[PDB]
């Protein structure tokens, strides 16, 4: 019944501050309590903070208590999370969720896409996007190389091509930089006549690349 | 403070098989909430209360339990059921604790990888570095061996692997292996070979190219 | 006559322990939150004379005797 979208996430330094935002569909926003749940990469779910319908009740996790502050604005339909004295283990994808209350039960629902928070001394680097140029079926792709921090989003033909697409999980290279590839299998007859473009987005560096993958002789 | 122990950590089931995922609590709790999480996707509400399905959740799914012991059940394992399942504690004063999660996989017929090799793009070369990518497409099971060879010399310590999660449609995996070299090094050699070992192949498959051809 | 009780919530500032003739585990639906509480009951000469509460829509209270008896009990709405 309600859509939630998170923002404010990005690269940040140890001991420094950041403020996350969760913008609702509304105006049902002021009918539910609100929650923050974080997910470290390759790991489980950890509850962070809770705020009731009218900011009456506020709860925090013990690792978070004192450092973080959960806020609310019913007029603007927005949930907030003030983060201070940020640590290496605070690095996570941050979801916001509504608490649904029935006379028998309560649960968390309508979790948003999340927002990535990275806490490290390393600085921002944009990705180099390289074509993986091309049996009835041919494989082609894009190499998204040397970026920091996560995340990177890859689509094919502005989202028009999804079938046969594999976007691989990013590997952290020895350099301390991320690299991934996205591949697609297509009919070999469609090569040269149909244009294939990978759409790479790295918001931490504010970098957008559109890459035409052409075969040549 | 309540601690949730999920069992097992992983299990793989054939299409149709019955599944039980356990959630043990350190103390007695009132009711148990369950979430399904697919790769690159947010956790969706699966079972609320103890035995109540969310809207959109198949009747194939089931919840039960009491006190400390709680369980999620599937009457017939399907391909769309492939995800990680988390149990959540909600029935006390904070904190609200999740379990570690059980990753659920689908047992499938043995599928051989279709292997592709990619030379470093000219743009990449121009920039001063060389990456050689080997693709292993639509295979089962996950266990695969990729070996890089440069002019018949076996490569070591200069490649990185990444595997996709089990496809929700066809239940297969894909693998990408990247051999990184300095441009100069790349220039110095001719034959770039990717050797693939997998159950679906009666003998290992090699995909290769000659540089500048 | 007096037991040790688990203390969570409003009445417990900001201690984890509590001392009373009965321990309680409490629940009420307040402001879109299922708020939980644990603490003590003690009889005085007037006021609330019973730990046990007549059930109401949205609230539930369950009481016990014994040291840390409220630990493994949580009030559940019908």
């Amino acid at each position: 019944e309600v859509q939630l979208v998170e923002s404010g996430g990005g690269l940040v330094q140890p001991g420094r501050s950041l403020k996350l935002s969760c913008l609702a569909s509304g105006s049902t926003f002021s009918n539910y309590g609100m929650k923050w749940i974080r997910q470290a990469p390759g790991k489980g779910l950890e509850w962070v903070a809770s705020i009731s319908r009218s900011s009456t009740y506020i709860y925090y996790a013990d690792t978070v208590k004192g450092r973080f502050t959960i806020s609310r604005d019913n007029a603007r339909n927005t949930l907030y999370l003030q983060m201070t004295s940020l640590r290496s283990e605070d690095t996570a994808l941050y979801y916001c969720a509504a608490a649904i209350s029935t006379p028998f039960y309560w649960y968390f629902d309508f979790w948003g896409p999340g927002t990535v928070v990275t806490v490290s001394s390393a600085s921002t680097k944009g990705p180099s996007v390289f074509p993986l140029a091309p049996g009835g079926t041919a494989a082609l792709g894009c190499l998204v190389k040397d970026y920091f921090p996560e995340p990177v989003t890859v689509s094919w033909n502005s989202g028009a091509l999804t079938s046969g697409v594999h976007t691989f999980p990013a590997v952290l290279q020895s350099s301390g930089l991320y690299s991934l590839s996205s591949v697609v299998t297509v009919p070999s007859s469609s090569l040269g006549t149909q244009t294939y473009i990978c759409n790479v987005n790295h918001k931490p560096s504010n970098t957008k690349v559109d890459k035409r993958v052409e075969p040549k002789s | 403070e309540i601690v949730l122990t999920q069992s097992p950590t992983t299990m793989a089931a054939s299409p149709g098989e019955k599944v039980t995922l356990n959630c043990l609590a350190s103390s007695s709790v009132s009711y148990m909430t369950w979430y399904q999480q697919k790769s690159g996707a947010s956790p969706k509400l699966w079972i609320y209360g103890t035995s109540n399905l969310a809207s959109g959740v198949p009747n194939r799914f089931s919840g039960s339990g009491s006190g400390t012991s709680y369980s999620l059940a599937i009457s017939s394992m399907e391909a769309e059921d492939v995800a990680t399942y988390y149990c959540l504690h909600l029935t006390s004063y904070p904190p609200y604790t999740f379990g570690a999660g059980t990753k659920l996989e689908l047992k499938r017929a043995v599928a051989a990888p279709s292997v592709f090799i990619f030379p470093p793009s000219d743009e990449q070369l121009k920039s001063g570095t060389a990456s050689v990518v080997c693709l292993l497409n639509n295979f089962y099971p996950r266990e695969a061996k990729v070996q890089w060879k440069v002019d018949n010399a076996l490569q070591s310590g200069n490649s990185q692997e990444s595997v996709t999660e089990q496809d929700s449609k066809d239940s297969t995996y894909s693998l990408s292996s990247t051999l990184t070299l300095s441009k100069a090094d790349y220039e110095k050699h001719k034959v770039y070979a990717c050797e693939v070992t997998h159950q679906g192949l009666s003998s290992p498959v090699t995909k290769s190219f000659n540089r500048g051809e | 006559k007096l037991y040790m009780c688990v203390c969570e919530g409003l009445s417990c500032g900001n201690e984890d322990h509590c001392e009373g003739q009965q321990c309680f585990s409490s629940l009420s639906i307040n402001d879109g939150f299922h708020v939980y509480q644990k603490g003590c009951f003690q009889v005085y000469e007037q006021g609330k004379m019973t730990c046990k509460t007549p059930p109401s829509p949205g609230q539930a209270v369950e009481c016990c005797q014994g040291d840390w008896c409220n630990r493994n009990i949580t009030a559940q709405l019908p």
